[PDB]
RNA sequence: ACCGAUAGCGAACAAGUAGCGUGAGCGAAAGUUUGAAAAGUACUUUGGAAAGAGAGUGACAUAGAACCUGAAAUCGUGAC
RNA sequence: ACGGACCAAGGAGUCAAACAGACGCGCAAGGGAGGAGUAUGUAUGUGAGAACUCUUUUCUCGUACUGAAAGGGAGAGUGUGAUUUUACACCCGUGGCGUGCGCAAUUUCUCUUUUUUGUGUUUUUGCCCAACGCCGGCCGGCCCCCCGUGGGCUGCGCGCG
RNA sequence: CAUAAGAAUUGAGGCACCAAGUGGGCCUUCUUCGGUAAGCGGAGCAGGCGAUGCGGAAUGAACCGCUUAGGGAUAUGUGG
RNA sequence: CGUGAUUGCCCAUUAUUCCUUUGGUGAGGGCGGCUAUAUUUCUUUGUGAGAAAGUGUAGCCCUCCCGAUGUAGACGUGGCGUGGGGGUGAGGACGAAGCCGAUGGCGCGAGCCUCGGAUGGACCCGCCUCUAGUGCAGAUCUUGGUUGGCGUAGCAAAGAU
RNA sequence: CACUGACAGGGAACGUGAGCUGGGUUUAGACCGUCGUGAGACAGGUUGGUUUUACCCUACUUGGCUGGAGAUUGCGAGUAA
């Protein structure tokens, strides 16, 4: 069976690339089941100092305080035994997914174990599957500062190809401007607009082909 | 199903008919051409070359070519859902200029000539009448009809 | 993928849309290549003309590497060439240096009209370079 | 359109179209399918028949998937969800997915009747 | 059958030796490959560990190497060149002990 | 039971489905090919000519940009 | 009694609840659809429409073939209007032939990296159509580039009763000598 | 990202068994009491006997060992 | 004419190469790696066929074709001189069409807007047509033969990547 | 484009890509061949049927009328 | 006289007309940040009650139009079901699921929903994506099953209690 | 041939096999003559050569063997002189 594939390299990546932006296109992120009452900077960019935290509790707590409560609480707790047969092909339990910390690399203690889908990543990864639950993107990346910064070096820029992927980078927007719609409203455009209609309702003939008093 | 020569014959068509036998006239030869002429096709017999197959007498096409002895006529031949242009290699002897078109143009110019004259040349100059109409009538002797049998003994079959 | 397949759309339906006429069972009525000459002629002739027979001539044990490709034509090169160069050398007071090999090829056939004399350490050329390179004051160096 | 008022009936039938002879074979079931049926009078729209469903019959697009009490039933399992509905009076009545066990109905029901907005569960048969 | 105008008469798997309810047979999928990769890898690394004092790759020459298509190219080829090795000076046997390849069938053009 | 040959009926009906075509006949211009070679030789010499008309399609261009460029 | 339709319920042909997966377009069209009709502008409408098609149906265009267009300016006017607007609903690929050609303004879907740059770099301007339209409503000294179409290869593979009239290359298996091409390049076998 | 007891190996089962065929060989069928457990219905009493009716048990015996469910075809009944 | 006593559960258009179209989809004369291999922790593991890749070498197919060959081979740019071997110049081959762009008349509108009219004009990459021209090809023409001004038949070729 | 005298149309045209499904037909006005003939055979034209029903012909594949969204209201069709 | 009693009709899926439906290379429009547009309608010869009166109105909605049988065959689905994946609904023993239901209803339908247990009793389902050993009357289908057939045929040799 | 008033002709899936029968018919065996090179053949000859099922539906025969409609009332007046 063609249990297998190619993907084009530019494309696989490119895609992810759209995704990365959309990892911080917040509505999307919220929409993504991500919640944080906590919500503030999108992405909420965090000390890399965090990474060294070695007691689970310590770490988590701040993390909770700083965010992790709802989404996290969806996590662990939306855990269900997989109903249906996948269970009986060993998929016994299912659960959703909650917010992402990306590490430059991990060095806490615990470190942060006992919880996957509640991401942690050594940057040089970024796995779309983790990035896009159900291929339906939007996740909260919680930055280590060191990841955060490193990131850019990773994608280069549009007009500055070169990273560690060779030329592959931020590259062209199509239309340069969203809020097109806004744009579309204009004034120039709005001037050249063409004027309209009037005189409405109540019919002209109001049947009667036959003469009469009507 | 039937036998097929590319010159397969007929009863009474190709045969060179009613006192119409013999060579083409010198008038035929004195003719003169240009191309693009819409000329119609006929078959002498004379020489059995430059001679189309059956389709073609009674058809009008246009010449595209003049070769030594002959002329090229492209004709639209109707096949299936179309007419295809076929360019046929006749020696001159088997083709002639119509009037088909002649009139149209002839009139058109003549008329233009008049239309132009009428404005914008000097004169001015009646032609025709309308179509068809009514009328006063002062006739002066109507009849009727009484047919057959009276004085049938004078006439009819036996 | 399963769901797209016609089949899905085509059940309760016997023929599989094959036609109610034509209860064309699972056999060839044909089969692979052959029979091209009788019952498929018109097609065969038509759609793959020049087949069969064999004629012209042959080179047994041919070893195609040995021919492996060599050709480039002109403007082509400049593009490969650093734009700096290509927006500069023109005059003939700087002939930038092009080694064909990296470009691949080996042979130069005409075309192009360039936009700087340069050096192409080039391996073979059409007639035209004597009239092109040369005309240009561009250059060929044949390899040695 | 319905009520008040169009000038005639709201369907031409809706008694389900089935096969024919369903009635006959008991292992045969009563579901609507297109006759294939080569000589089929059923295909052939000969007179003797029963009906088929067709786009000419359709319910007025404006006036369709609308209840009797004028609402589309809207599926609900809970009070939060229900709390969203509030605006609506036009075209939905929430229907509680009865389909999920009860205790919560004790909660939903309490809130909903309390919240003064329809649910058929909460409005049908001998209890509210 | 459907009307679609697509790329004429094809598709291939419905041919020879694809073992059916028959049996056969000439089988050699690559699905092992992950595992294989690992097999190469895991081993390779693990090998290193063992060998360990040793510089791994064994010196060999450099060559320009074949063809036309390769006429212009160099690869570090097999072997060495005893002659060269000689020319640097070095007993081949000894060289082998050092872990620098040797050769013969390098005729040395 | 005598096993019938063939026929033509339905055909003008079939032929008229898809109609009866000619193609814009004289395309706007001919379909090419053939003629009398002494004439064909001569016509090329009056199409020599084309390089003359290409310098007439350039004559106008020059006039616009030499009259004034303002 | 109905009667002939010249073909009944008139076929997709040129299309409606429409095409590809790029989001932007979807806007564009909303934007533009007003504009051609309700900013009465054939050009706009055209634009609008022109936006709609599929990829083939948006086969590219490339630069030097625009050069010419900017020879057109040059035989246009002494020059009161002294400016000009290019459109291409595809990518602009670089060409080659010139490549010392001037700067100028091109309004495209996409300009290659190289091109984009180099164009712009040459004083050109790559404007996306957002970057056009908005600041360009209404034509006039607009230049529709309607792409190409023709020079695809596909049509090559249209034709094979190899009569003296049909000269066309089949989708066959010789990529070298014979392998289905043995005569024709000799008159003789299986004639012409 | 397999199947779900007619599936799935032949074979979930004392199965490559049983069985079958001279033999070569051929080679099946066949799943689950218990909110927890036999607590597996004492006892009464009729009943040759089975058994019954009681009783007795147990949430539940429309759970009494044919044990989860218990589909349909088919039939008695009730009821009409 | 056949098949069809009944009810459960079964019970039939699959995977899949090159390939043609269609369509989305990537990038674009390159593209596609591709085989592999390295590679460093998330930490089971790890220095992810499948994670992330990541890639120098490139490989491979693609970005001129033509000839059996031997073999050649495309702005025969354009233009130009041109007795155009050449030699010069260096921001559209020739014509037919062209959404377009221009102009004027044309309505109102202050002007704008500008309805409407009337035209102009523009590369055959906007499409196609129509004709050279061009590559390999073939006859080598013109002529008595052969060569040059120049031919003159032909082709999956080329004509503004 | 007037005549002074002689269309109508033109619910687009142009133009194309590519794949199906089909190759036993049968019925008819008309013409017509074979043969006594044949509800026979065998062609020509148009139309059907086929592959549609509705309405008519007590009965009818092809005769009459007429073709079909779903209805409603009205009037006709053939036919009474 | 001059017509006139006065009204010759009956009756198809055709026709008209009218509605609703549906499709359409279909027409309109409103498509605004309070002018307006749909919903509901008064006081009811010249009213949108912006202010009489409730309700809806972010590119769709709201009006308009032509057409609308079709086998084979084809195409379409902001069509329908299912098995399973990924995401997302953390849906429930206050009894899952299964199942029965002259139970109702929604949807042209395909389904889908609902309300019942004198049901059944624990795992199971929504929605968006993925993805399929994916939707049966017939195959002289198949396995199982289930009949009627019908207490009918029939139990009638080998001498007999 | 014989009788006889009389020895008409027909129809009924060429009426008429779950009627028989099997002499006719057409296999196989087997003889001959012919023909055939041949095997074989032969619409030549010859000869011997496996004729099932009803219990069912219906149909037919006998044998048993049971009512009435419905309307203002199937809501009641139980021919009509």
């Amino acid at each position: 069976r063609r249990w297998h594939r190619k993907i084009n390299l530019h494309q696989k990546r490119f895609a992810v690339v759209s995704a990365l932006a959309a990892s911080s296109l917040p509505a999307l992120v919220m929409s993504r089941g991500h919640k944080i009452e906590n919500v503030a900077e999108v992405p909420l960019v965090v000390e890399d100092g965090v990474r060294a935290y070695e007691k689970t509790k310590e770490a988590m707590t701040f993390l909770k305080t700083v965010g992790a409560i709802d989404d996290v609480n969806r996590v662990n707790d939306s855990r269900q035994i997989r109903a249906g047969r996948g269970k009986m092909r060993n998929r016994r339990y299912v659960a959703r997914r909650g917010p992402m910390l990306v590490m430059p690399d991990n060095k806490g203690t615990r470190a942060f174990r006992n919880i996957f889908g509640l991401d942690l990543a050594n940057v040089n990864s970024l796995n779309l599957l983790h990035l896009a639950p159900g291929g339906h993107v939007g996740r909260f990346i919680i930055w280590t500062k060191s990841a955060f910064e490193k990131l850019d070096k990773i994608f280069g820029t549009f007009t500055e190809p070169s990273t560690v992927k060779s030329g592959f980078m931020l590259p062209a927007p199509m239309l340069t401007s969203t809020d097109v719609t806004r744009i579309m409203q204009s004034e120039e455009v709005r001037r050249v607009l063409k004027p309209k209609k009037l005189q409405p309702k109540r019919p002209s003939r109001y049947r009667q082909p036959t003469n009469g008093i009507r | 199903v039937h036998s097929h020569g590319y010159k397969c014959g007929t009863r009474h068509l190709f045969a060179k008919k009613f006192r119409k036998h013999g060579v083409p006239s010198v008038s035929t030869i004195l003719t003169n051409f240009k191309v693009g002429d819409y000329v119609d096709v006929v078959a002498d017999a004379a020489v059995r070359a430059g001679m189309p197959h059956k389709y073609y007498h009674g058809r009008t096409g246009i010449v595209w070519n003049v070769t030594p002895r002959g002329v090229g006529v492209i004709i639209n031949k109707p096949v299936r859902n179309r007419t295809v242009r076929k360019r046929i290699c006749v020696r001159f002897e088997h083709v002639r200029k119509s009037r088909c078109q002649e009139a149209f143009k002839q009139k058109l110019k003549d008329l233009e000539a008049f239309r132009a004259a009428k404005k914008a040349g000097t004169p001015l100059p009646p032609k025709k009448v309308s179509t068809r109409n009514g009328g006063f009538v002062c006739p002066k002797k109507v009849e009727v009809l009484a047919r057959r049998t009276a004085d049938y003994e004078a006439m009819i079959p036996y | 993928p399963t769901r797209f397949k016609k089949t899905r759309h085509q059940r309760g339906s016997t023929f599989c849309g094959y036609g109610r006429v034509g209860k064309h069972r699972k056999h060839p009525s044909g089969r692979g290549n052959a029979g091209g000459e009788h019952h498929h002629r018109i097609n065969f002739r038509k759609y793959h003309p020049g087949y069969f027979g064999k004629c012209g001539m042959n080179h047994y044990h041919k070893k195609k590497n040995t021919t492996w490709k060599p050709t480039i034509n002109l403007d082509n090169l400049t593009k490969l060439m650093a734009k700096d160069e290509a927006m500069k050398a023109k005059k003939g007071e700087a002939l930038p240096v092009i080694d064909l090999l990296a470009n691949g090829y080996s042979k130069l056939l005409g075309n192009g009209h360039l936009q700087a004399p340069c050096i192409v350490k080039a391996r073979w050329v059409s007639k035209l370079a004597d009239k092109k390179i040369r005309k240009a004051g561009g250059a060929v160096v044949l390899q040695a | 359109v319905k009520p008040f008022v169009p000038r005639n009936i709201v369907k031409k039938r809706t008694k389900k179209f089935t096969r024919h002879r369903c009635e006959l074979f008991p292992q045969l079931s009563s579901s609507w399918r297109k006759p294939r049926g080569e000589d089929s009078p059923v295909r052939r729209r000969y007179k003797g028949q029963k009906a088929m469903p067709n786009k000419g019959y359709g319910s007025d697009r404006r006036t369709k998937y609308i209840t009797p009490s004028g609402f589309k039933n809207f599926p609900v399992n809970n009070v939060q969800d229900l709390y969203m509905l509030l605006m609506q009076n036009r075209k939905y009545a929430g229907v509680i997915s009865h389909t999920v066990g009860a205790k919560a109905r004790k909660a939903i029901v309490r809130k909903a009747h309390e919240l003064d907005v329809r649910l058929i569960n909460g409005n049908a048969k001998l209890r509210r | 059958m459907p009307k679609g105008n697509n790329a004429i008469p094809h598709v291939h798997q419905r041919k020879h030796w694809n073992p059916c309810s028959s049996q056969k047979g000439n089988v050699k999928v690559f699905f092992n490959q992950p595992a294989q990769k690992q097999r190469r890898r895991r081993l390779r690394l693990l090998k290193a560990k063992k060998i360990f004092p040793r510089p791994l790759k064994a010196l060999r020459p450099q060559v320009n190497c074949p063809t036309v298509r390769y006429n212009m190219k160099r690869r570090l080829g097999r072997g060495f060149s005893l002659e060269e090795l000689k020319a640097a000076g070095v007993k081949p046997r000894y060289a082998r002990t050092i872990g620098i390849r040797v050769d013969r069938r390098r005729k040395n053009k | 039971a005598k096993s019938k040959n063939h026929t033509n009926h339905n055909q003008s009906r079939k032929n008229h489905r898809n109609g009866i075509k000619p193609p814009l006949p004289l395309y706007m211009y001919n379909s090419k090919r053939g003629g009398w070679l002494p004439a064909l030789v001569n016509t090329r010499r009056v199409r020599k000519n084309n390089q003359k008309a290409a310098l007439k399609a350039r004559r106008e261009r020059l006039a616009a940009h030499q009259a004034a460029q303002k | 009694g109905v009667d002939l339709t010249g073909v009944q319920k008139k076929k997709r042909v040129v299309r409606h609840h429409t095409y590809s997966t790029n989001p932007y377009i979807k806007l564009l069209i909303k934007l533009y659809k007003f504009l051609g009709k309700r900013t009465n502008s054939p050009f706009n409408k055209l634009i609008h429409k022109r936006l709609l098609k599929s990829r083939n149906n948006r086969a590219p265009i490339s630069l030097s073939r625009i050069a010419v267009c900017m020879r057109r300016r040059t035989v246009w006017l002494k020059k009161g209007k002294k400016s000009p607007i290019a459109v291409i609903v595809g990518d602009v690929l670089d060409d080659v032939r010139m490549t010392r050609i001037p700067a100028l303004r091109i309004c495209a879907l996409r300009f290659s990296k190289s091109a984009r740059e180099r164009i712009t770099g040459a004083g050109g301007e790559c404007l996306t159509f957002d970057q056009l339209a908005m600041m360009a409503p209404t034509g006039k000294n607009t230049m529709l580039l309607r792409g190409r179409k023709s020079g695809r290869e596909s049509v090559k593979h249209f034709g094979a009763a190899g009569v003296p009239g049909s000269h066309a290359k089949p989708h066959v298996s010789s990529r070298g000598k014979e392998r289905q091409r043995s005569s024709k390049r000799r008159h003789a076998f299986r004639h012409k």
